[PDB]
């Protein structure tokens, strides 16, 4: 194996790509074959680990004479035979093979394989003596008849176990070889083009949130997002009776998502349905430093909360690529601008210009990241460092006095999101190990979170063979004491809370509030008719909107979220459809 | 990267050379040695 613009020659055993470190230092070479990808990588050891893991072991006996395969640069590949001596390490003892090649000879096989031969020292004294470096052999493989109905299955999938590139497309196959309509749903639609080309060669029909149902008779495989899937169950009665679901990034928190859970663990009891649901965080772990692929450094200091002048200069100083999550958009504004100031370049990411400024984070070359907690599901990075403050804005219904939905903050993240913001560095082996530098602790209790009974308002909305109710996943249901089926609307009611949502890009516990108020959607009365605490503020100044009609009223709806105009975006979405132009 | 042209084979009309020294090394991070 040879690089220009020999260093190295590589060995191929078990389907994997075995060799020293400091002779690629972790660049992908594409033979005729498919293009490599690296996958383990011990600096300690100087070994590196292509398209898997180690799989080879040890065998130095310490007095058999092995010997090594040499692969000289400009001729053929010579054999010779050595009695090694002994390297005494402080903490153990390694053979040492007495032997000399020109430079770009590593990774010579010795004599089955039991070391690499490349790294060595250089006595002034004597000659160079050369070291029998090998790591102990380490995996995740082919899975089995998960596919029985009935049954739930949960897998603790840490980035990155190969889950998109290798699980999944596995999975698929199987599932397709014992004819099942498998659904799969991903958390977003960038993980989902993500799926869909790893399922490459796969008949793969990703689907869109606009068709309410699609089908066909030459059997595929439904791949959408999980909202599409939750909005399609309170859109049509034409939904498929899959028998395979497979949830991938089980742990969000939307309400969607968690409506979806709760959905399909239903289907599951019914006994016409297999699930597969996969996280790094399953909802009985609170683990916030994981084991990961790469070694992580977990570095707690304290870290700024907004603007800062002097003092932290570990952040600047610091050289690779930072993601920094922050608990909101004004926040990360604040952070941004500061950054920006001392000449680093950052992009900005959030839950609704994520399309547009993510795959920036792929094409352009940039040195911060700022962020909320739409970056926990999915998304990955090519950095190296981790700033997480853990603090984060939590969704509240207040029910003392009126019934309205504040965001509290900046409130400490769960367990599961410190380690997903944390999960986003240490799968990609570079020579300084990945930085997770945070501050602060964790909260458990985050069972007042609004999420939860607007999953339950999503869940028992949903047409269902009557028959039973749709209640949450069982790991989730103790998360609010919401009794079944209280949330239900009927016909007229349903309709419009459907359409809140999907085409008034409301909240769910707002477009609740609306629709079971017997109003009709293009109804916007209700947006001005509130308390005079209810009046929205646009950046210290009362909000005054002009509606459809051509009239001026400040804006003062009668039920207040704070999710509709917590951020220009989403005041602006609001404004527009408080004049009834959506 | 080339054809490795190898093969997991043992010959023994291969030279027999090479010196064994007991060597005391400290490993570095860096996956360099050290002396003494």
């Amino acid at each position: 194996r040879i690089m220009q613009r020999q260093v190295g020659v590589g060995i191929h055993m078990e389907g994997v790509f075995h060799t020293m470190w400091h002779v690629t230092r972790g660049s992908v070479i594409c033979h005729e074959t498919g293009r490599l990808e690296p996958s383990w990588a011990d600096v300690r050891n100087d070994m590196i680990s292509y398209g898997g893991g180690w799989r080879l072991g040890d065998k130095w006996d310490k007095e058999e004479d092995v010997q090594v395969l040499a692969i000289e640069p400009g001729k053929n590949p010579k054999h010779v035979q050595t009695k090694p001596g002994l390297f005494k390490t402080l903490t153990g003892e390694i053979g040492a093979v007495t032997l000399d090649f020109k430079p770009g000879t590593s990774g010579s096989p010795i004599i089955k394989v039991i070391g690499l031969y490349g790294n060595g020292v250089v006595t002034k004294s004597g000659d160079y003596v050369s070291a029998i470096t090998q790591a102990e052999r380490i995996d995740y493989e082919v899975d089995e008849d998960i596919f029985r109905k009935k049954r739930l299955t949960i897998m603790d999938l840490h980035p990155g176990a190969g889950k998109t590139k290798r699980i999944l497309p596995s999975i698929v196959r199987e599932a397709l070889k014992r004819r099942l309509r498998t659904l799969i749903l991903a958390p977003t639609r960038v993980v989902a083009a993500e799926m869909e080309e790893a399922l490459r060669g796969l008949p793969i029909r990703y689907q869109t949130p606009a068709v309410k149902s699609e089908h066909t008779g030459r059997e595929i495989v439904d791949l959408m997002c999980h909202a599409t899937f939750t909005t399609r169950l309170l859109s049509s009665t034409r939904v498929p009776n899959y028998n395979l679901i497979v949830m991938d990034e089980a742990h969000f928190t939307d309400p969607c998502s968690v409506a979806a859970r709760g959905y399909i663990s239903t289907r599951v009891e019914m006994g016409e349905a297999a699930a597969i649901f996969m996280t790094a965080t399953p909802p009985g772990s609170i683990d916030p430093f994981p084991q990961s692929n790469s070694p992580i450094e977990d570095i707690e200091r304290e870290i700024p909360e907004r603007s800062w002048n002097t003092g932290f200069d570990w952040i600047t100083d610091y050289q690779g690529k930072t993601v920094w999550f922050v608990p909101s958009i004004k926040a990360g504004n604040d952070i941004a601008n500061c950054l920006r100031k001392s000449g680093k370049k950052v992009i900005q990411l959030s839950r609704k210009t994520f399309d547009t400024e993510y795959p920036k984070t792929k094409l352009t070359d940039w040195d911060f990241v700022v962020t909320t907690d739409i970056s926990e599901m999915g998304a990955n990075f090519r950095a190296g460092r981790v700033i997480d403050p853990r603090r984060c804005l939590k969704p509240v219904i207040l029910t003392d006095g009126p019934e309205r939905v504040i965001l509290a903050g900046p409130i400490p993240v769960t367990p599961a999101s410190a380690a997903q913001r944390r999960g986003r560095i240490g799968r990609n082996p570079a020579q300084e190990d990945d930085q997770y530098v945070f501050s602060g602790d964790p909260l458990k209790n985050d069972e007042d979170h609004a999420h939860w009974t607007e999953a339950k308002m999503l869940l028992d909305n949903i047409y269902t063979p009557e028959g039973i109710i749709p209640t949450l996943f069982g790991p989730e249901r103790e998360k609010t004491q919401a009794i079944d089926g209280e949330f239900r609307l009927r016909g007229e009611q349903r309709k419009t809370f459907v359409e809140l949502m999907r085409r008034g890009d409301l909240p769910v516990w707002l477009s609740y509030k609306v629709a079971s108020a017997g109003i009709s959607y293009k109804d916007r009365e209700w947006c001005f008719t509130g308390e005079r605490n209810n009046q929205i503020l646009e950046e210290n100044m009362e909000v005054e909107i002009w509606t459809r009609e051509g009239e001026k009223k400040k804006l003062r709806p009668k039920w207040l979220d704070a999710r509709v105009y917590a951020d220009p975006m989403a005041l602006k979405d609001f404004k527009e459809f408080a004049s009834g132009r959506k | 990267s080339l054809e490795k042209a190898a093969n997991v084979q043992w010959d023994e009309m291969a030279d027999i050379t090479g010196s064994s020294p007991i060597i005391e090394v400290k490993q570095d991070e860096d996956g360099s040695f050290s002396i003494r």
